[PDB]
C-alpha cells in the first residue's frame, strides 16, 4: 500500500540529508598541495601466446609468479610469468567460460559461465593430472565471477541478481545474498575477508557481510551497468568501473563518492578496474583497447598502456606490486613493469 | 645456461603447446549455429529433423555441425551477446500460424529486427524459417490477414499470404551489402531443411575463404 | 664452337634505356610499398599473404637488378664489370622470373581451392606449412637455375663484352625449355583454375552480390595480365625456333633483326615486374583503398 | 505484494541509523596510507634493473 511508499521517500531523504551534512570538504581540496606523480611509463616485458579466442578473465598466484587464464576456446591454461611456461592446461566441459579465480593456497582453480556451474579443479594429485574435485549447482543464471574465501569456501555472484556463499566440502549454499534488482557482474573481496562489494546492472553497488546478514550500505552514483570492482588496499574505499565511461571512487566510513575519474576523450566503458600496492595508482581498461593510470588522490591521468589490438577484458596486479598483467580479446597477455 | 630441470619444464611446455594448436586445428574445422526464437515458435521440430546453453551436434555430408540453443536464459542479453560474435550464421524461428493470437508475431519482429541490427552482428547471415504451414492454411483461409497487420491490401489465399510476412521481415534488414537473409517455408515433415542449411553456409564459407584472399 | 652468331645492333640501346628507367622507378615505389605494409603495418598474416609476401620478394629482387640491364644497352653493350657479375646478373633475373611465375600460378591454385572446394583441409594450412612450402619452391627455382653459374657466359666479340643468357644456337638447352615451359604450363594451369571459379560463382547465382563482380573482374585481368606480358616473348622465341631448324647456322641476316625484336619483348617480362603490385595488393579491399 | 515493499522499507531504515564520520577525516586517512606505504611500490619509484624479476 501507499503507507510504505512515503516512509520509503522519508527515509530515502533522511539518507540524502545526513550525507549531505556529513560532507564539508572534498577530496581535491585536501589533496590540493600534494605534489603531482608525474609521467609513468611502463614497457611490456613478457607477452604470453596459446590462447586461440577471446581471453575473458585471469588471476594472480598469492606467489606473485603463476598466473591462470581462460578463454573461449574450452581451455584453463596456468602460466609461468617469469619464464613463459605451461605448467598446465586443463580442459574444460563448457566453453562457454567468463571467470576463474586461484587458490590462496595454491591447490585449487575455478571457473564459470553461461552453464550456470561453478567447477572446482584440484592441482595437486598423486596421478599427476588435474581433476575436477565437486561442481557447484544453484544458480539460475550465468556466472559473472567468483573468489576464494579459503580451501573450502568461495563467494559466486550470477546473473540471476544474487550472491552466494558456498561450501565447497558438501556443495550446498550456506548463505544468499539478495536485494540487487539486475544482474551481478562483479564482486571485490576486502582485504581481511570479511567484508565484499558487488556491482550490478543497476547502477549500484552494495557491501555484504559474509559472517551473517545482508547489504548495509546500498551505494549509488553511476548512470549505468557498472562491470568491475575491486577494495582499496587498506580496506576503508573502492572503485566502481561503469558503462558512462566514468570510474569513482566511494567511501565506507562516510558513506559518500570522493572522486570521479573522467575526461573528454574517453566515451566508451570500463571492463576492469584495480589498484597498485600504495593504492595511489588506479588502473582502468577500457574498450577502445587501452588502458589508462589515474593519480587515485588527484584525478588526473598519468599515463597510458597501448599496445593490445581488441578490448581489454581483464586485468590485475601482483601482491607484491612488481607487475601489471593484461588480457584481451585477441588472444594475448602481456605483463608490464 | 638452463639447469637440468628447466629444460625438461621447457620440453612440457612445448608437448602442451602441441596438443593446443592440434586440437585448435581439430576444432577451427566446424560449423558453429545459434538458433535463436520467440519461443514455442517450432524450435523443437527443427531440432527434431536435425539449464543454460543447450549445445546439439549433427554431421551431414561428412561436415559436423553445432548448434548452440541460448533458450531459458531469462538474464540481459545485453551482457552476454557478444560470446556469439564469430557464429558462422543465425537460424531464427518464426511459426506463420501465431498472427490471429495474443500479437506475437509483432514480438517476433521486435525480436528480429533487435538481433538483425546488432552491432555485434554485422556480417552474420541470417536463415529464416517459417513454420507451421499446415495450420496457416485453414488459418488463413477462415482469419483473414488484417488483424495483425492492418492496411493489408491484398487476398486471402496462401499465393498472397507467403508474401507479405517474408517481405516484412526482409525489410527489417537495414545493412543489405554485408549480410544477406535466407528464408525457407518448412513445414512439419519435409526432411531437406538441412540441405538449405548446408546451402546457406556454404555460400557463407565461400565469402569468408574469399575474404581470407584479399581478393574480397 | 661456332654454332651460335649473335649481335648487338645500336636501336635496342636507343629504345630501351628510357623504358626501363620508367618501369624502375614505378616498381620500386610499388613493391617497397607493398613490403613496408607487409612489415609491422599489417597485423593478419594468413598464408595467402605469405605467397604474396614472396611474389613481392621476388619481384623486389628482379626491381632492385633492373639498374644493371642499362649496360649491354647503355655503351650500346659493354659490361665493364667481369664474369662473376655477369652471371651473377643473368642468374638473379632468371631466378626471379621463375619464381614470380611460380608464385602466381600458387596464387591462382589457392583461389581455386577456396572456391571450387571451399570445404577442403588445404584451405587451412599452418603458417609455417606455408613457409615450408616457400622454402621448398625456391630451392626448386634456384635448383634449375644454377647452371648458368657454372658456365661462362661473358662471350665478348671485342672491345664489347655481351652478358648475354639467350644466344641463336641449335640445343635445345636448359634455359630456352624453361622458357617456353614457365610460359605454358602456368598458363594451362592459370587457365583452367580461373575458369572453374568464374563458372561456378556464375551458377550456384552469387553474382547478385556487389563485390563478387569486382572480383571476378579482377580474376579475369590477372590471366589478362599474365597473357599480355610474358606471350610476345615466346612467340618470337618459337618463330627464331622456325627459322634456326628450317636454316643452318651461317647467313647471319636472317637472325638479325630477331635480336632486337626479342629483346624489345622482353622488356615486357619486366613490365609485369610493375603491373604486378597494383592488380595483387593495392587492387583488393582488404586494405582500403 | 506489500511484502516486498516492507522488506524494502525495513532494509531502508537498516541503512539509515548507519555512523558517519566526516569526509575530511576519510581524505587525510586516505592520504596517510598512500603517504606512508610510497617507497614499498614498484610502479610510480621504479626498482633499478637488478632486483627486477622481468628484466631481460
Ligand atoms: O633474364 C633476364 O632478365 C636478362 C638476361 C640477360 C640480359 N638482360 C636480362
Amino acid at each position: 500500500l501507499d503507507q510504505l511508499r512515503q516512509e520509503a521517500e522519508q527515509l530515502k531523504n533522511q539518507i540524502r540529508d545526513a550525507r549531505k551534512a556529513c560532507a564539508d570538504a572534498t577530496l581535491s581540496q585536501i589533496t590540493n598541495n600534494i605534489d603531482p606523480v608525474g609521467r609513468i611509463q611502463m614497457r611490456t616485458r613478457r607477452t604470453l601466446r596459446g590462447h586461440l579466442a577471446k581471453i575473458y578473465a585471469m588471476h594472480w598466484g598469492t606467489d606473485s609468479r603463476l598466473l591462470v587464464s581462460a578463454s573461449q576456446d574450452g581451455k584453463l591454461i596456468i602460466w609461468d610469468s617469469y619464464t613463459t611456461n605451461k605448467v598446465h592446461a586443463i580442459p574444460l566441459r563448457s566453453s562457454w567460460v567468463m571467470t576463474c579465480a586461484y587458490a590462496p593456497s595454491g591447490n585449487y582453480v575455478a571457473c564459470g559461465g553461461l552453464d550456470n556451474i561453478c567447477s572446482i579443479y584440484n592441482l595437486k594429485t598423486r596421478e599427476g593430472n588435474v581433476r575436477v574435485s565437486r561442481e557447484l549447482a544453484g544458480h539460475t543464471g550465468y556466472l559473472s565471477c567468483c573468489r576464494f574465501l579459503d580451501d573450502n569456501q568461495i563467494v559466486t555472484s550470477s546473473g540471476d541478481t544474487t550472491c552466494a556463499l558456498w561450501d565447497i566440502e558438501t556443495g550446498q549454499q550456506t548463505t544468499t545474498f539478495t536485494g540487487h534488482t539486475g544482474d551481478v557482474m562483479s564482486l571485490s573481496l576486502a582485504p581481511d575477508t570479511r567484508l565484499f562489494v558487488s556491482g550490478a546492472c543497476d547502477a549500484s553497488a552494495k557491501l555484504w557481510d559474509v559472517r551473517e546478514g545482508m547489504c548495509r550500505q546500498t551505494f549509488t552514483g553511476h548512470e549505468s551497468d557498472i562491470n568491475a570492482i575491486c577494495f582499496f588496499p587498506n580496506g576503508n574505499a573502492f572503485a566502481t568501473g561503469s558503462d558512462d565511461a566514468t570510474c569513482r571512487l566511494f567511501d565506507l566510513r562516510a558513506d559518500q563518492e570522493l572522486m570521479t575519474y573522467s575526461h573528454d576523450n574517453i566515451i566508451c566503458g570500463i571492463t576492469s578496474v584495480s589498484f597498485s600496492k600504495s593504492g595511489r595508482l588506479l588502473l582502468a581498461g577500457y574498450d577502445d583497447f587501452n588502458c589508462n593510470v589515474w593519480d587515485a588522490l588527484k584525478a588526473d591521468r598519468a599515463g597510458v598502456l597501448a599496445g593490445h589490438d581488441n578490448r581489454v577484458s581483464c586485468l590485475g596486479v601482483t601482491d607484491d606490486g612488481m607487475a601489471v598483467a593484461t588480457g584481451s580479446w585477441d588472444s594475448f597477455l602481456k605483463i608490464w613493469n | 645456461t638452463l639447469s637440468a630441470e628447466d629444460k625438461a619444464a621447457v620440453e612440457r611446455s612445448k608437448m602442451i603447446d602441441r596438443n593446443l594448436r592440434e586440437d585448435g586445428e581439430k576444432a577451427a574445422r566446424e560449423v558453429k549455429l545459434l538458433l535463436l526464437g520467440a519461443g514455442e515458435s517450432g524450435k523443437s521440430t527443427i531440432v527434431k529433423q536435425m539449464t543454460g546453453i543447450v549445445e546439439t551436434h549433427f554431421t551431414f555430408k561428412d561436415l559436423h555441425f553445432k548448434m548452440f540453443d541460448v533458450g531459458a536464459q531469462r538474464s540481459e542479453r545485453k551482457k552476454w551477446i557478444h560470446c556469439f560474435e564469430g557464429v558462422t550464421a543465425i537460424i531464427f524461428c518464426v511459426a506463420l500460424s501465431d498472427y490471429d493470437l495474443v500479437n506475437r508475431m509483432h514480438e517476433s519482429m521486435k525480436l528480429f529486427d533487435s538481433i538483425c541490427n546488432n552491432k555485434w552482428f554485422t556480417d552474420t547471415s541470417i536463415i529464416l524459417f517459417l513454420n507451421k504451414k499446415d495450420l496457416f492454411e485453414e488459418k488463413i483461409k477462415k482469419s483473414p490477414l488484417t488483424i495483425c497487420y492492418p492496411e493489408y491490401a491484398g487476398s486471402n489465399t496462401y499465393e498472397e499470404a507467403a508474401a507479405y510476412i517474408q517481405c516484412q521481415f526482409e525489410d527489417l534488414n537495414k545493412r543489405k551489402d554485408t549480410k544477406e537473409i535466407y528464408t525457407h517455408f518448412t513445414c512439419s515433415t519435409d526432411t531437406k531443411n538441412v540441405q538449405f542449411v548446408f546451402d546457406a553456409v556454404t555460400d557463407v564459407i565461400i565469402k569468408n575463404n574469399l575474404k581470407d584472399c584479399g581478393l574480397f | 664452337k661456332k654454332n651460335c652468331c649473335v649481335f648487338r645492333d645500336d636501336f635496342i640501346a636507343k629504345v630501351l634505356p628510357p623504358v626501363l628507367g620508367l618501369e624502375f622507378i614505378f616498381g620500386l615505389l610499388g613493391n617497397g610499398l607493398a613490403l613496408w605494409i607487409f612489415c609491422f603495418h599489417l597485423k593478419s598474416w594468413k598464408s595467402s599473404r605469405i605467397f604474396l609476401f614472396n611474389l613481392a620478394v621476388a619481384d623486389f629482387l628482379l626491381i632492385i637488378c633492373l639498374p644493371f640491364v642499362m649496360d649491354y644497352y647503355v655503351r650500346r653493350s659493354d659490361w665493364k664489370f667481369g664474369d662473376i657479375p655477369c652471371r651473377l646478373v643473368l642468374f638473379m633475373f632468371a631466378m626471379n622470373r621463375q619464381g614470380s611465375i611460380i608464385f602466381l600460378t600458387v596464387v591462382a591454385v589457392d583461389r581455386y581451392f577456396r572456391v571450387v572446394h571451399p570445404h577442403h583441409a588445404l584451405n587451412k594450412i599452418s603458417n609455417w606449412t606455408a613457409a615450408i612450402i616457400s622454402c621448398l619452391l625456391w630451392g626448386i627455382t634456384v635448383g634449375l637455375t644454377v647452371h648458368l653459374l657454372k658456365k661462362k657466359l661473358l662471350i665478348q666479340n671485342g672491345t664489347a663484352n655481351v652478358c648475354i643468357s639467350f644466344s641463336i644456337c641449335h640445343t635445345f638447352r636448359w634455359h630456352e625449355a624453361m622458357f617456353l615451359l614457365e610460359f605454358f604450363l602456368p598458363l594451362g594451369i592459370i587457365l583452367f583454375c580461373s575458369a572453374r571459379i568464374i563458372w561456378s560463382l556464375r551458377q550456384r547465382q552469387m553474382d547478385r552480390h556487389a563485390k563478387i563482380k569486382r572480383a571476378i573482374t579482377f580474376i579475369m585481368v590477372v590471366a589478362i595480365v599474365f597473357v599480355i606480358c610474358f606471350l610476345p616473348s615466346v612467340v618470337v622465341r618459337i618463330h627464331i625456333f622456325w627459322l634456326l631448324h628450317t636454316s643452318g647456322t651461317q647467313n647471319c641476316e636472317v637472325y638479325r633483326s630477331v635480336d632486337l625484336a626479342f629483346f624489345i619483348t622482353l622488356s615486357f617480362t619486366y613490365m609485369n615486374s610493375m603491373l604486378d603490385p597494383v592488380v595483387y595488393y593495392f587492387s583488393s579491399p582488404s586494405f582500403p583503398n | 505484494s506489500i511484502a516486498q515493499a516492507r522488506k524494502l522499507v525495513e532494509q531502508l531504515k537498516m541503512e539509515a541509523n548507519i555512523d558517519r564520520i566526516k569526509v575530511s577525516k576519510a581524505a587525510a586517512d586516505l592520504m596517510a596510507y598512500c603517504e606512508a606505504h610510497a617507497k614499498e611500490d614498484p610502479l610510480l619509484t621504479p626498482v633499478p634493473a637488478s632486483e627486477n624479476p622481468f628484466r631481460e
